[PDB]
């Protein structure tokens, strides 16, 4: 198909266009008093919502050009949700903020990849200062304070949280699930999570979630570049007349492997879920030899002859569940029988023991920990349905804020902990001009997120702003309660990584729209 | 053309 | 359907305005300070690339005649892509540069064919002059600095190609893949490469290597013109059945015989690759018998009778991997016995000692050589997948580099060489005024790639090209530093074949757009 | 009319 | 009469273009290598002359913020010929590049009374240095 | 003074290190030096030659050092008898700058209706 293309300012100027009107859709939800958002359904009431992903999601435009724009700017506000879970409307704010500035110098004459280099310089040096400002959180009682925080301020989440991370250490893995009674349970059963994603988002049974729960299914051990479904079908015959859904691990399922997999969980027959084989090399088939003594199944391996069609239901393993999110998937409480994992434990650790380079000694640790630790699983307790629904969504937050602020602590939330941040770098200068101008546009863009807080509380920003500047340390201002305070002891509080991650995504992209030159698209009709 | 498989397997 | 036809200076102009689109869509990624181009997918972000070639192949416009100009340049970009592996750009920005230099001397009112000649000599004088500058790189410690040069100053690849290259020779046969440890490997195996291609780009499964990749797959050898995929079928059946890949080697694979093979392909059933028979005449079924006792297989020859159906999967032989490039395919540690092979070399070089002609003795030495030579395989070692697939491509772009160095050496990079090449034909005159204008055009295009590369680290390109002019030797401007200095010694250097061939692909299509009178395309409708 | 094998074959 | 007002970027956009058009159409002139120009007269075969106040004189365009541009940069220009007597083109030039300059910054979202005192100041430096420059 | 712009040039390369109170000033200030070689630029724009090349060659040497476009070379501009009263060039200057500031603080414009 024939194609459109566009040159230098015509170019610049359609990608601020749609970058201009993707931030002004999403931007108006930011902070306590974010506004509503009316998004169109195929049919019924729109639905009213004040998330930034969710606004973000529908966002796209007619023209194609705008269209680039907006989605290059939401490529990096979700991959700063997939890294710290949190911040996707404050990387939008700053990304826009980055651009526009940053556009408007080049425009005026000045050379983009000097510009780069001073947005990258003061955002490493942003990034450095953030980490000094940041306190540490690892205390049960930081727990316990971060859980009821993030749970609009309950105190038995923050509980729960603080309890399963005592009881299965701080790294351990914790899953949330549905509870019986009234009462909240914590346990821990034999299982374990990888670092793995679904092949393609069509087994997502769970969209709000946006992941794929199996309760109780069989696993399919596969140490071999699963294709020929035709070699698939035996299997998924014996699982699906025994009613169960199947989670397949292999080292890589092939085209013609998924497509129809995912053609037959569409159709309703069979609930399968492919995933890759963690790890490469030997390690991914010792991992894999871990996974089949976690789940009591039996690695199915092609190098010495299982011939997969010829594999049985006893050859697959069981679990209790298994959940697959966007990147990483958690078995729960497998049928593996303890005795095994016992001794793949000690194995393990005796491998530990002659082991030579400190590589081996590193990564048979990772196995071991993974094996013997275990996971916990929370059951939320509560009255009724919608009590479930809202209790478990608001554990599951709190586990994410919580593990957020335990790998990299915590700053003043409110968007206090950039600005002190940007006044703390008002000396750093670049080899040149443009360089340092590109450094005052990083550092007056820092400020954006307060700003916007703001004016969203209907407040004047310049004066906020410039209130908080001239304080020092958490001062801050509260927009729930409109009044100024120390932002810590009011409770307003951010995991350092969630703010890192939305600096360095905007930077990035930030940069790449800086210094892009030309842009080939399809043509409007 | 896509063969079924008497269990329902939608083979494409 | 109807045809509308240009004549003479509006083809010219059409071509031009087409060459000129497409010229400017792909120069501005030329040299380390290149920019960014966004190109539209489908679906999702759109790609943002610095590579010449992936913007490129995405080029085409509305205008048929513009497209024809566009398509024309790309041509000769793709063939100097394919002869040295770099250089698309390059050849790009000096395709545009004698072609506008000539459209303008032409709708001057000079002679077109004496413009060709010009500039044809002018081309034969620049060769002469560049392989008179170019230095040799075949010592080990030259090998060494091109693979870390190529890969980023990294010492670890060149450590590995030098090794490579000592173990197996300069000429021999090297093949990166992909390790088990964080340890780099490097071994040689039973193996050869033949210098034939895929049929039909429809097998590919490595888009973006443009690579068939089979992994222990079935070899089926066929001293015969296959058709009739009735005779094929039991054998795909045979192959299907065993759950592996088949590469044809066949006389030539006519119509209905590799349609039907790509449509199984892509239908997911089989992954058959064939691939022409290598040599012709007697040296065909020769080099045919070496392959098959290379692999451990029988030729199935319809001469004696073997009637293809009736084969059998012992009658195909086995290796380790076969990877089918462009224009090459290499087995690699096929099955074939030691002892076989060991006794065929032997024959071949019986052979050699009663050959009478020089041809003959030749040939029969590069059969031995091809047989004894075998095929080094590196082992990429890393960590992680992405260090794997970084490291690896990385490996493969300094093995790409080092084989042209070998080849023809080296030279001054960063434009350099060409600018001192034309500096030094300053005094190279034709027989008429035409052919003086063509050779002027010739020379004053050689500068257009400093001048790029200049302009887009954002410097004034007369000036640094003038400042280089002045200078003499290696003397040259790193961008990558902004500075002055002499190239060799700052590790800026380029292939000789890399060069001269962008240089004679970019000449040759200037001619024929030169000489070009009249353009028939089809109808806008 | 694609003839199909007992095997998948999907000869045109 | 009905006035058209017009504020801010789209007043600034209008006067560049108009001072573009006054300085390509007179700078062409300067110098000993300048160029012809040709202006056309009511009758007879048109004037073709090398001199910069004459084409200055002529040129005025139909777009009335243009025109204003064009008037603007053509009085100082006639100001400094009849202040030393040569050099209009001179003055036209320099005019052109420090407004082209200027109006670039101030589209670039800097504060023109800061542009202005620093461009006052650099005038007053290279005066100081133009006048320690000549010699008797 | 040297004439064919050498005097503004080199007046221009005199005043590298000024600076004023904020970083607009000193943009001003840039402006209104690199504007300071325009009419040297013109002349060689206008004689044929490469300006930038020009431009560098003469800001690379020192004193009369100058570019004759009557013959096309390079020289000392006040030996060669290029020379240009002081006045003309400073008034040139002068009212450059004021119609230039005029022009950048400019907020409205208003004219007569198009009809």
């Amino acid at each position: 198909a024939a194609k459109d293309v566009k040159f230098g300012n015509d170019a610049r100027v359609k990608m601020l266009r749609g970058v201009n009107v993707l931030a002004d859709a999403v931007k108006v939800t930011l902070g306590p008093k974010g506004r509503n958002v009316v998004l169109d359904k195929s049919f019924g009431a729109p639905t009213i919502t004040k998330d930034g992903v969710s606004v973000a999601r529908e966002i796209e435009l007619e023209d194609k050009f705008e269209n680039m724009g907006a989605q290059m700017v939401k490529e990096v506000a979700s991959k700063a949700n997939d890294a710290a879970g949190d911040g996707t409307t404050t990387a939008t704010v700053l990304a826009q903020a980055i651009i526009t500035e940053g556009l408007k110098a080049v425009a005026a004459g000045m050379n983009p990849m000097d510009l780069k280099r001073g947005i990258d310089k003061a955002v490493t040096a942003a990034v450095e200062e953030l980490k000094a400002l940041s306190v540490p959180c690892s205390d049960s009682k930081a727990i316990a304070q971060v859980g009821t925080i993030s749970a609009n301020s309950d105190e038995t989440v923050g509980k729960l949280i603080a309890e399963a991370m005592d009881k299965v250490g701080k790294e351990g893995v914790i899953t949330v699930e549905d509870g019986t009674g009234l009462q909240d349970e914590l346990d821990v059963v034999e299982g374990m999570q990888f670092d793995r994603g679904y092949l393609s988002p069509y087994f997502i049974n769970k969209p709000e979630t946006g992941a794929v729960e199996l309760e109780s299914p069989f696993i399919l051990l596969a140490d071999k570049k699963i294709s020929n479904i035709r070699e698939m079908l035996p299997v998924l015959e014996a699982v699906a007349k025994a009613g169960k859904p199947l989670l397949i691990i292999a080292e890589d399922v092939e085209g013609e492997a998924l497509a129809t997999l995912v053609v037959n969980t569409m159709r309703g027959i069979v609930k399968v879920a492919a995933v890759k084989a963690p790890g490469f090399g030997d390690r991914r088939k010792a991992m894999l030899q871990d996974i089949a003594t976690l789940t009591g199944g039996t690695v199915i391996s092609e190098e010495i002859g299982m011939e997969l069609e010829k594999a049985t239901l006893e050859d697959l393993g069981q679990a209790k569940r298994v959940v697959i999110n966007k990147d990483t998937t958690t078995i729960i409480d497998g049928v593996g029988e303890e005795a095994a994992i016992q001794g793949r434990v000690a194995q393990i650790r005796q491998q530990i023991e002659e082991a030579t380079s400190d590589y081996d000694r590193e990564k048979l640790q990772e196995r071991v920990a993974k094996l013997a630790g275990g996971v916990a699983v929370i059951k939320v307790g509560a009255a009724t349905e919608v009590e479930m629904k809202e209790k478990k969504a608001r554990v599951e937050d709190a586990l994410h804020a919580t593990r957020a602020a335990v790998e990299e602590g915590v700053v003043a939330g409110g968007g206090v902990a950039l600005i002190r941040v940007a006044s703390k770098l008002a000396d750093l200068r670049g080899q040149n001009e443009d360089q340092n101008v590109g450094i005052k546009v990083a550092l007056r863009a820092m400020e954006a997120p307060l700003r916007q807080i703001v004016l969203n509380c209907g407040e004047e920003p310049s004066v906020v702003a410039n209130t908080v500047k001239g304080g020092d340390g958490n001062y801050g201002y509260n927009a729930a309660t409109e009044e100024y305070g120390n932002m810590i002891d009011m409770g307003i509080l951010d995991p350092t990584k969630v703010t890192r991650s939305a600096l360095q995504y905007a930077a990035s992209v930030a940069g790449l729209m800086i210094t892009t030159e030309c842009m080939v698209t399809d043509l409007p009709k | 053309s896509w063969m079924t498989t008497p269990w329902g397997f939608h083979l494409p």
